[PDB]
């Protein structure tokens, strides 16, 4: 669903 | 005082503040020269780090919880997998593009493409295009020959219409390279033994159409050979390329190193195969012949690709240090011709490829 | 599951009747794992309890005035000292074989080989061998880093080029350990914070003579440490052996616990640590990536030596338990290809040392 | 002169 990578 | 070749180090991770601990095949991954992505542990938090090949000084580090990461040969577009989870990021654009859940954990994968990315399961190799609103693709069902074998690679010929998965492990006390080369066209799938390979256009002369070869290096209980074969059906019209093999050398020292990686540069029709410890060696494509031989690295090589820039191979070694290889273009001719004493192999690349020597 | 590794329970030097009171390291010694020698003072008279390994039920107790006992490490000859008085016999043929008398009291001695016996003062090094007509010979003066220090072990690379003496000390709360490394051929000799280390001969691929290396482990300021460093010019010919450094775990129980010991097995190329309490620690000698980690005894461990037979390492512990941890040829590549996920070690262990996994 | 140890 979710993000594995967090974005600045 | 010459050389064939022409080396060089671009970088040293460690100046970049790189753990010497995530310099290798599973934290470190080139799928080109534009990039190199090293996943690091800082702390109890996962990260990744984007090194810009055209801004060493500049790396840049992002918060992951991927299993693996791995950067478009081309663009800022970033392959990242936790398990069956599949997702890939415009990290300038900071968004996910598209995502995908697969039924079977990807035990390797790699771009193959500017747009597509291989996935390889424990029984089957996917494609996955990321043009428009596509899926994966089932491309084949892998043969029982690499069942327990560790995946280390998947290439492709230029249609891929050729796709080579190519595995290994341990037996007898010695690395077995296990590949198995499928037929889209046909369906069929053929196993071999190999450690590293490559494929290529070429055209023979005579023929109107070029010629989709097939090399891999290979170190069986024969000692080590190189082929090269031409795969396929001959276009209509073409004459068949003569299949060419010869032995790859291995010094004394060198008791279990293995070929580990191939490149192959169209521009000068020339092979470039890095041993498991640092040896390179530099082949004729069209004939096979060995031009030239010697020590580049003293730490081992775990990962390269095409150099685009100078048309030849760039890897990364255990050290952290970025090395390239290619054709010294100035002097590769007479090398051949005085050093190597091989006039005929020397007037052919100078004619071949269009050089001065 | 499985394990890497293989413990053993050889003796209880109690149920033999040794006073728990003479287990430490200034009344027990273990030279080798063919004997342990237990000074006892039992009634007003002082003597030695001689262990054979291969005969533990039969101790033979003798009379002895000596301060120290330390038998060779393969026949039955005895080292005894008493002050600046030393003498060593043939216990089999009951004479005196040599004997000399040192200007100075020797604080710390042990076989550094076959035939030579190390003598340590308070200032300065001495090597002694049995062979022929010999006497003493200073090897280097003492640095004024151990000085005051409990010295704890003295040893040597293969040829004895390279001398190791190591002492413990209180400092700042936490046992500090000094160590000098004396170079025979440069006369020189530099100081190292640690606590237990080990010189090991290592054929790096691509290199035709061996690589003499140095290894040491030390809980510092910055935590637990373990380094392996190629010591001295690498011959004529070779490739350097890349320097590798890891941290050694130290869990929050084992708040002042540090490195005791250290053997190596080239026949595994693989790096035994045990720590003062009783924890053991497996590395790759040619990476130093930590395979195994456990507590293998609940009592201090304070003397070891290689166990010969398995290729490990054999110590004794505070309570009297002779123990042994080796690699479990068996499983070791298993293990570390499933459990530590890591087939790149797994690969190369199973092919370096011939093993099967 | 004296011996550190006593054989028998």
């Amino acid at each position: 669903d979710t993000n594995l990578i967090e974005f600045e | 005082q010459i050389l064939p070749i022409r080396f060089q180090e671009h970088l040293q991770l460690q100046n970049l503040g790189i753990n010497p601990a995530n310099i290798g095949f599973s934290t470190l991954t080139m799928e080109s020269d534009k990039f190199i992505c090293i996943r690091e542990k800082v702390g109890e938090q996962a990260q990744v780090v984007i090194i810009d090949m055209n801004d060493p000084s500049n790396p840049i580090r992002r918060p992951i919880s991927a299993d693996s990461a791995i950067m478009n040969p081309a663009s800022k577009v970033i392959a990242l997998k936790a398990g069956k989870t599949l997702q890939i990021f415009n990290i300038e654009m900071k968004s996910k593009m598209k995502a995908h859940t697969m039924t079977d954990d990807v035990t390797f994968w790699k771009w193959i493409s500017l747009n597509t990315v291989a996935l390889v399961t424990d029984n089957a190799v996917y494609h996955w295009s990321m043009e428009g609103e596509s899926q994966p693709v089932k491309m084949f069902d892998r043969h029982s020959s690499l069942a327990g074998c560790q995946i280390i690679n998947y290439r492709t010929d230029a249609k891929q219409k050729w796709l080579l998965l190519t595995g290994i492990s341990a037996q007898q006390n010695r690395v077995v390279g296990a590949m198995q080369l499928y037929s889209v066209d046909r369906k069929v799938s053929q196993p071999i033994e190999g450690h590293a390979a490559s494929f290529a256009q070429f055209k023979m002369e005579g023929n109107a159409e070029e010629s989709t070869l097939f090399c891999f290096a290979v170190r069986g209980q024969a000692g080590g050979k190189l082929h090269i074969i031409e795969v396929g059906t001959p276009p209509t019209g073409n004459q068949p390329f003569p299949k060419k093999a010869v032995d790859v050398f291995f010094p004394p020292e060198a008791q279990n190193d293995f070929p580990v990686a191939m490149q192959i540069s169209e521009k000068h029709d020339v092979v470039f195969l890095i041993t498991k410890y640092g040896y390179i060696h530099l082949y004729d494509l069209e004939t096979g012949t060995c031009i030239y031989m010697n020590r580049i690295s003293g730490e081992t090589i775990f990962v390269t690709a095409p150099h685009e820039a100078t048309a030849g191979i760039i890897g990364v070694n255990r050290k952290g240090q970025v090395l390239s290889v290619c054709v010294e273009e100035e002097n590769i001719i007479p090398y051949i011709t005085n050093v190597l004493q091989n006039p005929d192999l020397a007037l052919r690349m100078a004619v071949r490829n269009n050089l001065a020597g």
